Parts: structure tokens; C-alpha cells; sequence
């Protein structure tokens, strides 16, 4: 159906922290104990209503590729906003945000937008990376910051949204404009459409 | 906590490993893929233009300088070896069957251009151009359209279409006799149509020739203007995409990753495994590139040139096309390999806006490979930089059978990727015992 605005959002950070299961939790609204996927997730579409316009989200996962840190320039491409996920109980996976932000400074527009998400807030006892840390550093580092749990749904439908807001409010006329379904065709061929011997 | 045991280690991820790595997960098959290499594409790689100062130049320039005469890094994506895709080739058919459309966006090439004693002329992709076209006379266009008519009618199971021709029995050069095509239609057919790099082809069946004839002609129908594709970013978006599909169905990648040494099975030969710095890892087969089996390879005899080129003006005498081909038959130039070029510009997201980039490429015949390419610097116009490199071809001394060392064989002189397709499909079939069957993924 029609959108006002189509936008490509992307999930990033150290393996197991959460970022497919924050993505599932958005999508399907479901959550699996103990995650495992054998095929795993590519990307899922979710339209929503943000102050009076429909957005349409295209938000791409990692299929793994982070686990030896092997995402290159393809990921990034044509990208608007960039979620950091994080894991409130692992010290490792929040020191790894500042080489994921180094790999995003690299590939992707310097316009691109970011959010850092601390996840698997749930984990009230086993929490290490104290909030006003991390929020110190999300304010260093220009992006807005919000603890989620994709166990217990706790932000997960605000931080997708949170996103989407910087996104629409942040883009230049001509980047907005370019988002718009009138703009949707940018000349490159369908390889599954008809031929035109 | 690292698994050590898979059905197949692939070394190398230029785009023939990572469509195999793709293909072979998707089949349900447990992949390691291992890249010595900080970046996917292996030797046919897309790059910055500060990585392509670094390995053809001695003194890499400043990046104040680069980027006061080009622009930001981030918007050169430079093709290490060219290749165009044809609009219905075998790669488009694997894209479409994989989804690694999903991946990649592609536009297509405005058109292909045969050079002709000094000048260009753009190859008809249609029926008004074709009319138009001086490349022929009035009587020799009635043949060739009689040639036309029979490729497209010609149905292998109905001998009532073979107008007395056999594609196995018959030699090209017999198909030519019977339509009364002359020397110079043969050259065009040959060369324009069936990118042949020589005239090799007339004395050997013909179904090979009908074949990428009728392929020529199917892939300017797709999309009219010409029989190319290629991808927005550059040609390192596609072994991107089918490692992202390998990753997607299981797949394990590694990058910056040496193999410190690989493993046999005691007195056989026969590959065990390879050792690395995150451990050793084990799996009945390896599928490879020459780099890591130099040894079980050997050179192919033909070296090839490649002069990447960067200008900021459009080609001239080509309507200020934002992309093309240009083909110079060995005839136009008493060579033995054609001389090919591939321009692409901002329009396909290679360079920054205003340039556009240039790759010339042929076999080397003499001594001085770089003067057998000024007819090709020639049709440029002013050349703001070059980046020249000479590779050797290398190919398997074996099939892998014996060894389970399946390995690839070195991107060719040809300008578009069907030979590659025909090297995923050769060693698929070496590696798993039957031919590869596409499945429409869900
Ligand atoms: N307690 C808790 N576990 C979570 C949460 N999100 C994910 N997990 C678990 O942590 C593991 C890794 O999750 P996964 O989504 O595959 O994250 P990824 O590697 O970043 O994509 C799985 O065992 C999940 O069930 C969360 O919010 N809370
Ligand atoms: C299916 C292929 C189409 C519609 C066009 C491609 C044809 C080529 C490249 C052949 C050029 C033929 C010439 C110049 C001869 C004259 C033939 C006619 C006017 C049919
Ligand atoms: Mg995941």
C-alpha cells in the first residue's frame, strides 16, 4: 500500500547481544528463550504512523557477519539510520561500541543517523554498564540512548520509533524528498519483470 | 568455543568462491569461508581510490590532493578487473533464484560500441538504429536479417527450423556460407555479437557461437539500449551479496585470516583442513582460488593488461553515454586478442559526480604491453590518471577430484561474466558429483 516516507534502518553490534531477537520482537511481536536460528533473520518491513505520516521501515539484520567482524561497504549502503546494540551485562560488547561507531564512520553518509541501545535490560542482577555511563558516552557520541529487554518488550517499539523520528525530523528537504513513494523508482532494472526477438 | 568441523572450507572470496559458498549453504551444507585479506572480492575486488593509488602507484598521493581533484573516498568503487553482466545471462539467473537481488541494484550499460578504422560506432540495440547503422550495406542487412530471423525461429526440436544446418556438424564459418554473409558481417557477428576474441570460432561447431548469439540478442531485449548490466556500487557488491547469502543460511566468515598451513590426510594428499590463528579447522574439501594453491596450478600462457583510467569528461564520440563498451576487433589492428574498454561514471555509483572511469584490457602479444593499448588510450581524450597492472591466468593442474582441492581459475580477458558462471557450474558439479539445480528461494 502507499507510505509516506520509506526508510532503510540498520542493527549493529557484538554478537549475542540481542539484535535479532530486538528485531523479531518489533516485527512479530514474539520472543524465543535461548535464540537460535538456523537461517537467520535478513531484513523485515513494518509501516508505521509517526506524528500524522505512514513510515515504512526496511530494517536489515546481521546474519552473523559480526561474529569475526566481517560486514563491508554492502551493509551500509544507502542506509538512513543506524541502531548500535549493546548488552547491559557484558563490559565487552559496550567497549565494542566505539569500534562499531569507527566502522560506521567509514561506510556509511556522515548523515546517517545513529541510536545506541543498551539491551537485555531485563537482566536486573547480572547489569554491569551503569546507565549514566552509558548515556554519558551515547551524549559524546551524538546519539540518543534507551535501554531495552527484546524479553520483556521494555522500549523495544520506542527505540525502532525513536529512530524513525530522528530520521524524518534531521533529513535535509531534498534526503526527505527522496524517501517519498513518488521517488520510489530510482532507474534501476526489476531482473523479474517482463522483457521488453 | 569455535566449531571445528565443516562440510567445506572455501579460501578466497573473490565472486566465484562466494557464489559457491552461497550456493553450497543454501543446500543445507555447513561453510567456513576464509579470506587472508582485510575485504571481500578477492582478485576482482571493487576499491577506493586511496587503495588503488596504493597498489599501482609509487608515491600514493596526500588525501588533501585526492580529494580536491576527486572527491571523498567513499564515492570511488573501482573495478579491479572489468566485467559487464549480460541481461540474460547465467549470473542474472542465479541473482534472481537466490534473492541476492535483495543485495545489489543494477542499471543498465547505454550501450555497446565497435570500433571500425579509427572511429566508433554504436552497436544497433534496436530496429531503428539498426536501419541507420552504416556498419553495413543495404544488400549485406537483408542477409544478416535472414542470419537474425533464423537464430530466433531456430528450435532444436523441429528440424523443419534448421534450414539444413546441424549446430554440432556444422562448422560457424558453413553457418556464414549458407546465409552469404561476407568477411567484414563475419567480423561483426563474431566479434560484436558472440564476443569472440578471435576468429578461432569459424573452424569449430557452431552451437557454441549460435548459443552466444542468440544470448547477445536475448539480453538486448531484456531492456533494450544494450546487452549489459552492472551493479550500482560496483562489481564488489556481488561477492557481498552471496556471502551475505552464505551467512544468512549458516555460513561462517573469517577475514584478515592467513592460513599458517594446510592439512593432509597422512601420505595421501588429500585435503584435511587448514590451520589458522583462531584455530584449526577441518572439512572433506576446500574450494580455492590460485593464491592458495600456487602449486596446483599452472598459467594458462596469457597475460593480461588492464589500464584503468580516470577522466573527467565523458568518452568521446559516444553521446556523452553515462556508461558503455567499446570492442576493437584484432582485425581493426593485425593483433590476435581484441581490445576491450568499460565505462562506467557517477551514474553507477563508481566515482564522484563530473568523472568517469575508463578500463582498457586485451592479451598481451609483444614486448611493450603498454603501447599495444595507445589505440585504445587514443578514444578517451584527455586521461587524468592511470592505474596499469598486468595479471597472468592461471587455471587448476587438476579437477580436485583426487585431492578434494577444488580450485577456480583466474578472472579472464573476457568483458562480461559468463565465463565466470561456467567455472561456478564446472567446479559445483566437481565438488558435489551432479549439476547445479537452482531452487527459487522463499
Ligand atoms: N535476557 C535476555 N536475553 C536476550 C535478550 N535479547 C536476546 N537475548 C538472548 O541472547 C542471545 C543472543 O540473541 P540474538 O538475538 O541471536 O542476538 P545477536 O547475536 O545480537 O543477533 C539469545 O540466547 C537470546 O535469547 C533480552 O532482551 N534479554
Ligand atoms: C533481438 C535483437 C534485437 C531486437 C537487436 C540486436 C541486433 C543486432 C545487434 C544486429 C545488427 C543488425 C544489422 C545492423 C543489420 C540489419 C538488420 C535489420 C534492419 C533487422
Ligand atoms: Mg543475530
Amino acid at each position: 500500500s502507499e507510505y509516506d516516507y520509506l526508510f532503510k534502518l540498520l542493527l549493529i553490534g557484538n554478537s549475542g547481544v540481542g539484535k535479532s531477537c530486538l528485531l523479531l520482537r518489533f516485527s512479530d511481536d514474539t520472543y524465543t528463550n535461548d535464540y537460535i536460528s538456523t537461517i537467520g533473520v535478513d531484513f523485515k518491513i513494518k509501516t508505521v504512523e509517526l506524528d500524522g505520516k505512514t513510515v515504512k521501515l526496511q530494517i536489515w539484520d546481521t546474519a552473523g557477519q559480526e561474529r569475526f567482524r566481517t560486514i563491508t561497504s554492502s551493509y551500509y549502503r544507502g542506509s538512513h539510520g543506524i541502531i548500535i546494540v549493546y548488552d547491559v551485562t557484558d563490559q565487552e560488547s559496550f567497549n565494542g561500541v566505539k569500534m562499531w561507531l569507527q566502522e560506521i564512520d567509514r561506510y556509511a553518509t556522515s548523515t546517517v543517523l545513529k541510536l545506541l541501545v543498551g539491551n537485555k535490560c531485563d537482566l536486573k542482577d547480572k547489569r554491569v554498564v551503569e546507565y549514566d555511563v552509558a548515556k554519558e558516552f551515547a551524549d559524546a557520541n551524538k546519539m540518543p540512548f534507551l535501554e531495552t529487554s527484546a524479553l520483556d518488550s521494555t522500549n523495544v517499539e520506542d527505540a525502532f520509533l525513536t529512530m524513525a523520528r530522528q530520521i524524518k525530523e534531521s533529513m535535509s528537504q531534498q534526503n526527505l524528498n527522496e524517501t517519498t513513494q513518488k521517488k520510489e523508482d530510482k532507474g534501476n532494472v526489476n531482473l523479474k519483470g517482463q522483457s521488453l526477438c | 568455543t569455535i566449531d571445528t568441523d565443516y562440510d567445506v572450507i572455501v579460501l578466497g572470496t573473490g565472486i566465484t568462491e562466494c557464489i559457491l559458498s552461497g550456493l553450497l549453504s543454501v543446500d543445507g551444507k555447513k561453510v567456513l569461508h576464509i579470506d587472508k585479506q582485510d575485504h571481500y572480492g578477492g582478485e576482482a575486488a571493487s576499491v577506493t581510490l586511496s587503495q588503488l593509488y596504493e597498489k599501482f602507484k609509487q608515491n600514493p598521493i596526500s588525501k588533501e590532493e585526492r580529494e580536491s581533484k576527486f572527491g571523498k573516498d567513499r564515492d570511488w568503487n573501482v573495478d579491479l578487473i572489468p566485467k559487464f553482466l549480460m541481461a540474460n545471462g547465467e549470473l542474472t539467473n542465479i541473482l534472481i533464484h537466490t534473492d541476492v537481488t535483495r543485495y545489489v541494484d543494477f542499471k543498465q550499460v547505454s550501450g555497446s560500441y565497435v570500433f571500425k578504422q579509427g572511429k566508433i560506432y554504436k552497436v544497433p540495440a534496436n530496429e531503428i538504429e539498426a536501419i541507420s547503422s552504416p556498419l553495413m550495406g543495404i544488400f549485406e542487412k537483408r542477409r544478416m536479417k535472414k542470419f537474425l530471423e533464423w537464430i530466433s525461429s531456430y528450435k532444436e526440436d523441429d528440424l523443419s527450423t534448421h534450414q539444413g544446418l546441424d549446430l554440432d556438424k556444422n562448422t560457424m564459418d558453413e553457418v556464414y556460407y549458407k546465409f552469404g554473409l561476407g568477411n567484414s558481417t563475419k567480423e561483426f557477428i563474431g566479434h560484436a555479437m558472440a564476443l569472440w576474441t578471435n576468429d578461432d570460432y569459424l573452424q569449430q561447431p557452431a552451437r557454441p557461437s549460435f548459443e552466444r548469439i542468440l544470448l547477445y540478442c536475448q539480453s538486448v531485449a531484456r531492456y533494450g539500449k544494450s546487452p549489459y548490466l552492472y551493479p550500482m556500487y560496483g562489481l564488489g557488491e556481488l561477492p557481498q551479496g552471496f556471502a551475505r547469502l552464505s551467512a544468512i543460511y549458516g555460513g561462517t566468515y573469517m577475514l584478515d585470516t592467513p592460513i599458517d598451513e594446510v592439512l593432509y590426510k597422512k601420505d595421501t594428499g588429500k585435503f584435511e583442513g587448514v590451520k589458522t590463528k583462531l584455530g584449526t579447522f577441518k572439512a572433506p574439501l576446500v574450494i580455492a582460488d590460485p593464491t592458495y594453491f600456487p602449486e596446483k596450478c599452472k598459467s594458462t600462457g596469457q597475460r593480461v593488461i588492464r589500464a584503468i583510467c580516470i577522466l573527467n569528461h565523458p568518452v568521446p564520440n559516444t553521446s556523452n553515454a553515462d556508461s558503455l563498451q567499446i570492442i576493437i576487433p584484432q582485425s581493426q589492428l593485425g593483433r590476435k586478442s581484441d581490445i576491450y574498454v568499460a565505462i562506467v561514471s557517477d551514474a553507477h555509483n563508481v566515482c564522484s559526480k563530473g568523472h568517469y572511469l575508463a578500463i582498457i584490457s586485451t592479451i598481451i602479444e609483444t614486448d611493450k604491453p603498454h603501447i599495444e593499448l595507445e589505440p585504445a588510450f587514443k578514444l578517451l581524450g584527455p586521461i587524468e590518471e592511470k592505474f596499469m597492472g598486468i595479471a597472468e591466468l592461471f587455471e587448476p593442474r587438476e579437477d580436485g577430484s583426487k585431492d578434494n582441492i577444488y580450485l577456480s581459475r583466474s578472472y579472464d580477458a573476457s568483458s562480461h561474466f559468463e565465463s565466470m558462471t561456467d567455472d561456478v557450474k564446472d567446479i559445483y558439479f566437481r565438488v558435489t558429483g551432479h549439476p547445479l539445480v537452482l531452487k527459487q528461494r522463499q
